[PDB]
RNA sequence: AAACUCAAAGGAAUUGACGGGGCCCCGCACAAGCGGCGGAGCAUGCGGAUUAAUUCGAUGCAACGCGUAGAACCUUACCUGGGUUUGACAUGGAUCGGGAGUGCUCAGAGAUGGGUGUGCCUCUUGGUCGGUUCACAGGUGGUGCAUGGCUGUCGUCAGCUCGUGUCGUGAGAUGUUGGGUUAAGUCCCGCAACGAGCGCAACCCUUGUUCACUGUUGCCAGCACGUUAUGGUGGGGACUCAGUGGAGACCGCCGGGGUCAACUCGGAGGAAGGUGGGGAUGACGUCAAGUCAUCAUGCCCCUUAUGUCCAGGGCUUCACGCAUGCUACAAUGGCUGGUACAGAGAGUGGCGAGCCUGUGAGGGUGAGCGAAUCUCGGAAAGCCGGUCUCAGUUCGGAUUGGGGUCUGCAACUCGACCUCAUGAAGUCGGAGUCGCUAGUAAUCGCAGAUCAGCAACGCUGCGGUGAAUACGUUCCCGGGGC
């Protein structure tokens, strides 16, 4: 807004795996306001994790979210008659949130049956660097290096 | 519809009109602007001329008529189609 | 772990027992309420070594957060309906 | 509201369903509260002016 | 257009219900008859000018305060027009009326008849401009502490409306402290009718 | 040069508005996000078409789930037809009166008309009605560009002006520019200005903490029984709550910044900190904005009709177009059994428990409660167990056939609901477009107004669950100062 930035509201941590990052991922699912429902979802996934691989799930949730995580993207500008596409880097948090996005977004576009483990089976393949989210980051910071001629325009 | 319990309603004017038709002959149309009625068994064979808004237009009661109204055959919009 | 927690940031820890008496609201509500209810007591029964860390949790506070009202016009307190130039 | 229609809804119907409730200060046929007769219109403009006790604005 | 009647925004917190009591199977019709009483007093006492009508009720019996500028009209001699008043207001409604009539102390600082006799002279083809002057002057000289009046129609008898207004000293019509005396009337001439408004800032009250 | 033609052409300046002019700003205005609309079916409003009538009003934002907080009759203002004429209804004079007004019957679609029964209270002159008239009534007939009232709107936008002084021939200017600040023409500094007023703010309502007072129909910590059981009981002022009156927040304190000064940053205390959240409140005015149909009213128009009564019909039409919604397209789901947690409200022609009966809507009996007592009452989402297994489906529930219930004089046109069967489009929707900054969006149920019943999925409220994001002002829209 103009006024200036507006406060960001605490992250709670997840009292099971006590880890901020499985909150940030049941409220980024959360559809409807249904907070158990997704939690559940959640849970169910982090097991199903732990039970394919014996390692830590929240571990190989951090590592799914640092293999999505993008470093710069590039954003529309309105410089002359046509538009740019400038890259700018990304700050942690805000890659923080688009790799939770990304992973979120997939996983509902995966093709198995229950969300729950295609959830699970999203985060299996991009913590071991596959799939459609590690594709996006891919795509989008190979796009940014098409277009890093304009990193000179940012403000 | 009606609960029947209640038993038809017919509108207790018609239904005497059509008693005096069975008495005198079977040969009139009565006209009414009873819509409101149920055709029953024994006016069948006889020829009401129903209300519809503007004219009374005559039907013929036949056996099947009995489990409606007199208003289900006397429409009173005409359509006639959009454009010719 | 919300009603939990106060003992958790208390000295005292899980053996301590408590009788709750809950009325109204939702689940989260009634969880919240329980929360500040252990909260104040464990305030108004150690003001000094319990008092601090247990303020500086956020949790001698009660949140005035509620449903606001809705308003005439609007579909909820503040959806409006969908605009329609021409 | 037209005079011959309000002394038709005075009047004792022919039959009871036919009966309806008319602003009792207007005339009008349309939202009149059973509470205490009137209307929309006669309702707000007399709660205004105070005749209506017990009634004030709400504020909530 | 958009402004709030200052009575109704200070009903409760400063100015108080004119009619009291209470009834919870009769509402609608003892809402009817105080409908009935005060048309009654208003269409037949314009003469005196009314202030203001105030219904009681205790049991089957309705209490009349009518604030009069001249009271004169409404007991005519010896009681006999209050008795008659009466007697029409039994005939109205079928109950025990008491009626008693009260002055005003300050006409000149009541709205209602200020708009009485603003209207009273719009009727009687005074210029509009020298009646408002009149009205605010006179206002002020009696100590209120602010004047508004505003006269809306066919001003002079013209073709197009005109909404013209006097103002001076202090109106703080946002003030929910602020006692300000709301009146209104329509001046009924040859040529439609003219609305006159008039706020009168009496003070300010707990 | 002239004919001819115009009553102005023009100069400087003032105040506005506008600018694809600048500087400085603000708003879900973008951006960052979440969920939609536009596609499908249905509901609803409207345009158009149609019709005897489809009554009237609303038309970019600011008309279109709008007047309508309830169109089968009524409503009803429209149409066909049938009645009526001082009239369906008022007020006043006369004049003949004693019944008026009604019960039962007859004719009629009804209006109405004809029977039959019943028939004033005072008093010798009233209440009440009758005609004949006489005056007169009646009109939702016209004009919202003759108006009042009320309302939208720019716009919760930060502004709009005045007295006196001063400057200028004058319109006019100054104040109200400038620097800083603020949500704010909010303040501060300077200043030919010194002041004031309407707006801003505060006073009001509600919510968040707490104290005193009171203790039923509310509550149950300690005490005594209760059918086992129910604060059921005596009783209790502790807790909760109810509702009256107080306290509490003021940048008040501490530190920094700020020439200082307003302000600003941080901290402590605290339930709450810099306006704590929300409502009420809408300046001068603008749009000849809406309403003659809520009411009121100037003028004009109708007066055996444009009044008025009645039955039936219509306002519900349907090659279509738009708009606002609802249910969806499924697995974060459907079905099924069990099991938790609300708030705000309503109720005597009413809310109705319990029991019996029915597959069910319901019916029959029927306590209790004018209600912190009794009833509506079940909250739903959620959790837990089972099941379906990606299928145009055990998704979706449109349509259509059968059998019903209830309300009502009466559900054909044109009601809701139950049940049996039927099982349509729909695979997440083109260009375009909408809402929202936190207990918000998203969703989940509940209650009320009107109301016999209900086309309500609307409207106004209520709580449950409960997010993501805001780097920022470059761009789009609206606005503010100079
Ligand atoms: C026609 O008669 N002559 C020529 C002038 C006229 C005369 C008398 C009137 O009473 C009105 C009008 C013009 C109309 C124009 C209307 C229109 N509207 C209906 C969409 C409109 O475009 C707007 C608007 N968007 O603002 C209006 O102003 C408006 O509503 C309005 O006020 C009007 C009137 O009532
Ligand atoms: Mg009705
Ligand atoms: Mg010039
Ligand atoms: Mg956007
Ligand atoms: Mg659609
Ligand atoms: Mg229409
Ligand atoms: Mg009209
Ligand atoms: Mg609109
Ligand atoms: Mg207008
Ligand atoms: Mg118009
Ligand atoms: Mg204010
Ligand atoms: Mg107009
Ligand atoms: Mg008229
Ligand atoms: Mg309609
Ligand atoms: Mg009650
Ligand atoms: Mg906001
Ligand atoms: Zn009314």
């Amino acid at each position: 807004p103009r006024k200036g930035p507006a406060p960001k509201r605490p992250v709670m941590v997840d009292p099971v795996y006590g880890s901020p990052l499985v909150s940030q991922l049941v409220s980024k699912i959360l559809l409807d306001g249904k907070k158990t429902v997704a939690q559940n979802i959640v849970y169910t996934a982090l097991e199903g994790c732990r039970a394919k691989n014996n390692t830590d799930p929240v571990q190989t949730l951090k590592r799914a979210l640092d293999n999505i995580k993008p470093s710069l993207e590039v954003k529309s500008r309105r410089v002359g008659g046509a538009t740019y596409q400038v890259p700018v880097e990304v700050k942690p948090a805000r890659q923080t949130t688009l790799a939770m996005r990304w992973l979120v977004n997939f996983s509902r576009e995966r093709r198995e049956k229950t969300m729950a483990e295609r959830l699970m089976n999203e985060i299996l393949d991009a913590s071991n660097g596959l799939g459609a989210s590690v594709k996006r980051r891919e795509d989008t910071h190979k796009m940014a290096e098409a277009n890093r001629a304009f990193a000179h325009y940012r403000w | 519809p009606r609960s029947l319990k209640k038993g038809p309603f017919v509108d207790e004017h018609l239904a005497k009109k059509v008693t005096a038709q069975n008495e005198a002959g079977t040969h009139n149309v009565i006209k009414t602007w009873s819509r409101r009625s149920m055709v029953t068994p024994d006016m069948i064979g006889h020829t009401i001329g129903v209300h519809d808004g503007r004219k009374h237009v005559p039907v013929f009661v036949t056996e099947s008529m009995v489990g409606h109204k007199l208003g289900e055959f006397a429409p009173t919009r005409t359509f006639k189609g959009h454009v010719k | 772990q919300i009603v939990t927690e106060p003992f958790a940031t208390a000295g005292v820890e899980g053996a301590y027992d408590v009788i709750a008496r809950i009325g109204g609201g939702g689940v989260t509500g009634q969880a919240g309420a329980l929360r500040l209810g252990i909260a104040r007591a464990l305030n108004n029964v150690d003001p000094e070594a319990s008092r601090p860390a247990l303020k500086k949790a956020g949790m001698l506070t009660r949140d005035a957060r509620v449903k606001e009202r809705k308003k005439a016009g609007l579909k909820k307190a503040r959806k409006a309906p969908q605009y329609s130039k021409r | 509201a037209k005079t011959a229609l309000k002394v038709k809804a005075a009047r004792k119907p022919k039959f009871g369903v036919r009966a309806y409730t008319r602003c009792q200060r207007c005339g009008r046929p349309h939202s009149v509260y059973r509470k205490f007769g009137l209307c929309r219109i006669c309702l707000r403009e007399m709660a205004h002016a105070g005749q209506l006790p017990g009634v004030t604005k709400s504020s909530w | 257009g958009q402004k709030i009647n200052p009575h109704g925004f200070r009903l409760g917190v400063t100015t108080d219900h004119k009619t009291r009591w209470y009834a919870e199977k009769q509402y609608a019709e003892l809402v009817g008859e105080d409908v009935k009483i005060r048309e009654w007093l208003h269409k037949n006492l314009e003469r005196a000018g009314l202030s203001s009508i105030e219904i009681e009720r205790r049991s089957e019996r309705v209490t009349i305060f009518l604030y009069a500028a001249r009271p004169g009209i409404v007991i005519g001699r010896n009681g006999a027009e209050a008795e008659r008043v009466r007697g029409e207001l039994e005939k109205l409604t079928g109950k025990q009326i008491q009626l008693n009539i009260l002055e005003v102390k300050s006409p000149e600082t009541d709205a209602q008849l200020v708009a009485q006799g603003i209207a009273e002279q719009l009727a009687a083809r005074v210029a509009f401009r020298r009646a408002m002057r009149k009205a605010q002057q006179s206002a002020m000289n009696a100590g209120a502490l602010g004047i508004r009046i505003k006269c809306s129609g066919r001003l002079g008898g013209a073709e197009m409306s005109r909404s013209e207004g006097y103002r001076e000293g202090r109106v703080p019509l946002h003030t929910l402290r602020a006692d300000i005396d709301y009146g209104f009337f329509e001046a009924r001439t040859t040529f439609g009718r003219i609305g006159v408004k008039v706020w009168i800032y009496k003070g300010d009250v707990t």
